[PDB]
RNA sequence: UGGCUCUGCCAACGCUACGGCUUGGCGGGCUUAGGUGGUCACGGUUCUGUCCUGCUUCGGCGAACACGUUACACGGUUCGGCAAAACGUCGAUUACUGAAAAUGGAAAGGCGGGGCCGACUU
RNA sequence: GUGCCCAUCACCU
RNA sequence: GGGGCAGGCUGGG
């Protein structure tokens, strides 16, 4: 869209040094990481575009993944890359891109 | 090996032995449902069977019961890999620790003795001695009537270890006249079985040149009374002992040949079985008249196995003069 | 529950792997990868799954983990360096295999 | 006990992929041994020969031909990987013996991938 | 056409493919990242050309856009920096020629 | 028509040996280079399992693509670039390709 | 595994927010088992050739062309000597120990040859 | 489906 | 007369 992708630059912003500070050792976790946090601005981008919600919810589904690399990156990576801090309010700024991308969805399945 | 034998549900357990148990079940077994099923979770199930066994709650699930005629009308009951996996992690402990007590001339079913070191037995046993005669003799249906029962006297003069014989009696149980054709566990007590009356042979009798595969007895002469007397004594014995009707009995000088194992063995020569000739005189028919003549060169080259035992040279000839193919 | 449930006992596999899949030598690289992306990315397949209930795509949240078996099976025979011993594959595969229960229920549930 | 169960349990992935795993037991070896130059190749190659397991799996868990006709595609590229490992690499990857074992083991997933494509088309 | 489009974009490429090298390994998967954004976007033009679903050429808009997004984040990703705020505005400007064309594209298909 | 691929094999054939030899440096290019041009098979291929124009024209598609990739890999700058003969001997070939892509094309746009 | 989100140095495609970064060299660090087959433990009827129809210890074994049913020659299917040991087996899940053999536990001995030692061959 | 052998197939000691 | 071999013809497959 516009606004979304807006809404998650913040997120990018927030979790992109999060993940550049993941150690060489967890590096393919990182590369996987900034491919899930980086590549869901192409995953709303695209749902932008063709406005198909089936598209849509790729983007949730990458917003879902995204949230799951935090409970990964915070425990699941041995030392725990985000602190339980970081994914509270890593959290919220995906929540707000998952509020209006709910909306989103919402106004796309009108009928 | 300790005749006592007192803790084999801890070695059938053991990881390395299902592992084993695992490998020997699914050697060959690779392209069916029961592996491939099994293979998606091979050590999570290998986990949850070490711990069936070592609780004394495996149960064994139903054979899967067909039958074939191909080899001859049979009634053939299948294990699910999981049941053939139990059944090859006893018989890796259990199998040698009967195994070792089958006299040297029991040829079934057991590791480096086979068909081919039973009918070289028999020949050389011929050669040797000079043996006039020789009784052969045949367990009327083998598996269908061993005891169960007295067989369970035999796997516990052993076992000892009450864990063991609890999978063991799972695994087939000690109730019943039918030891199931189509299980590991049952080829093994079938050769136990059957071993009693090779300590009715060589123990009682002193019998010392005989051979024994599974249900069939040859014992070499060289008085036709005392082997006809040693087989009613071996009747009388597995009818009363082990409820094994002799099907089929002869005392033939050693000159009708010894119908053994698949070959017609006499001291000087071994002709195989005319069954067998023709079964494969057939079988290469068809594969020429078939366009099947590149799977024959695997069949010829199984059949030059069977028969390089076999004097077969003849044949062989014979059989390249008929159709080219290269036997030997 | 459902998709929750079956993603926090994943993630019990994915504490447990990628470990394992962080261990597999440079060599085995894209082996390694493609572990680590079948390993965190069936999470993605859990939560594509439970954002439709086709159960068609419960069916691939399936066909991940039982790829993620052939990984085991795969990482424990790469016999170069070497990867998942046999004993990680049989602790990974208990892992699996109670997502893999609850992969059935769920499947069984929508069916 | 009873054997863990997947779900979608397709007798024909199960077998394509046992008989695809000696594929790459064959063949990862070997595409391990190409050298660090052809490494792009290489990863491109192991990613066609380990990840056919997954267009494998995905084709019999979710049983749509499109899977499976995607699984043949990569079993061509399988092949066309044999070829050019054999052929185009230049200091060798694959002796011509290896892409004579290797064809035969992708024969045998190949008549399998057949009579599991054919088995769903009637 | 496919082929004016990708001129003017080879344009963007041969612009953001030196900056795109110079970002830092630091930044080294935004960076391969960007530049399979920036070469592979002419993938997302040659096949809306080669053929026509007019997805295909949102998807080609998608990737400008997504190029777009690629400048804003690397303009300030982090201390190491990858492009300047300047070097946003001149690949921006060539992203923008592209924009047109596509834009006028996406209009003559539709 | 494959033709088609032993056709283009002698493409990859010529370009493979200068796709590894582009350097590090130009590594990203290098690894979608040779995704385009040993990846081309797999697009043949799936054309070639269908008959479905679409999969024809992702076929010509990447034929383009390969063209752009030697366009851009002659100005690729430095003592790293393919030489101009290099993209003229190789356009040739995948010109070659391009023909019976396209009458291949024409085949199944007139059945 | 053409790595490193990795450093020191030196350069220059270059890019610089002028710090650097990029890139390149240059050191250091991090990096037998299995598979597949195939032997051994589908018939029914008349017809046309073709051969057998023998044996029996009465259980059955054959035969009818593998045709010298046999590579008419042996396989280590060899020959001796032993049988102490180890193995096997019975003794024995006995004696013994201990409330109980309870997932302890012998042996003397008896029987084997499976074992041993040579020879010659393998 | 079970075992015993045979062949062939890979793959290094 | 019976019997085996190889072909007739019909099922199984």
């Amino acid at each position: 869209q516009m606004l979304i992708v807006e809404r998650y630059e913040r997120v990018i912003s927030y979790l992109y040094p999060i993940a550049q500070s993941i150690p060489r050792k967890h590096g393919v976790a990182r590369e996987m990481f900034l491919k899930c946090l980086l590549g869901q601005v192409e995953l709303f981008i695209v749902a932008g575009k063709s406005n198909q919600v089936s598209k849509l919810y790729a983007a949730d589904a990458g917003l879902a993944m995204l949230r799951f690399w935090l409970r990964f990156l915070a425990g699941i990576q041995k030392p725990h890359a985000m602190t339980p801090h970081q994914v509270e309010t890593a959290q919220v700024l995906i929540a707000e891109v998952g509020r209006i991308l709910g909306s989103w969805i919402a106004r796309v399945n009108r009928k | 090996m300790g005749k006592r034998h007192r803790n084999l549900i801890d070695q059938i357990t053991t990881w390395e032995n299902l592992l084993d148990a695992y490998r020997k079940t699914s050697h060959g077994k690779r392209r069916t449902w029961g592996y491939l099923e099994f293979k998606e979770y091979d050590l999570a199930n290998l986990l949850a069977l070490q711990a069936e066994l070592k609780a004394g709650n495996y149960e064994r699930g139903p054979y899967r019961e067909f039958l074939v005629y191909e080899p001859k009308p049979r009634l053939i009951s299948a294990l699910e890999f999981k049941d053939r996996l139990v059944q090859h992690a006893l018989c890796n402990i259990v199998a040698p620790i009967f195994e070792a007590g089958l006299l040297p001339y029991t040829y079934a079913c057991r590791p480096d003795k086979g068909t081919h070191a039973g009918v070289c037995h028999v020949q050389a046993e011929l050669r040797r001695t000079r043996a006039t005669h020789f009784l052969k003799s045949d367990f009327s249906k083998f598996f269908p009537s061993i005891d169960r029962a007295a067989l369970y006297a035999m796997i516990d003069k052993k076992i000892h270890c009450a864990a063991t014989r609890r999978l063991l009696r799972v695994v087939l149980p000690d109730e019943g006249v039918g030891i199931p054709i189509g299980s590991l566990t049952s080829q093994l007590f079938a050769n136990v079985y059957g071993g009693a009356v090779d300590r009715l042979l060589h123990d009682e009798l002193k019998q010392r040149h005989w051979a024994r595969y599974m249900d069939d007895i040859v014992v070499l002469g060289d008085d036709p009374e005392e082997l006809r007397a040693v087989f009613y004594r071996l009747r009388d014995f597995a009818s009363e002992r082990l409820g094994l009707k002799i099907s089929h009995w002869q005392v033939a000088p050693v000159s009708r040949g010894i119908n053994f194992l698949g070959y017609r063995i006499w001291p000087t020569h071994k002709l195989l079985r005319k069954s067998s000739v023709k079964r494969a005189k057939r079988k290469v028919a068809n594969f020429i008249k078939h366009g099947e003549d590149e799977s024959l060169q695997r069949f010829l080259a199984s059949w030059s196995g069977h028969a390089q035992w076999a004097d077969t040279h003849n044949l062989f000839t014979w059989m390249e003069e008929q159709y080219g193919i290269a036997c030997h």
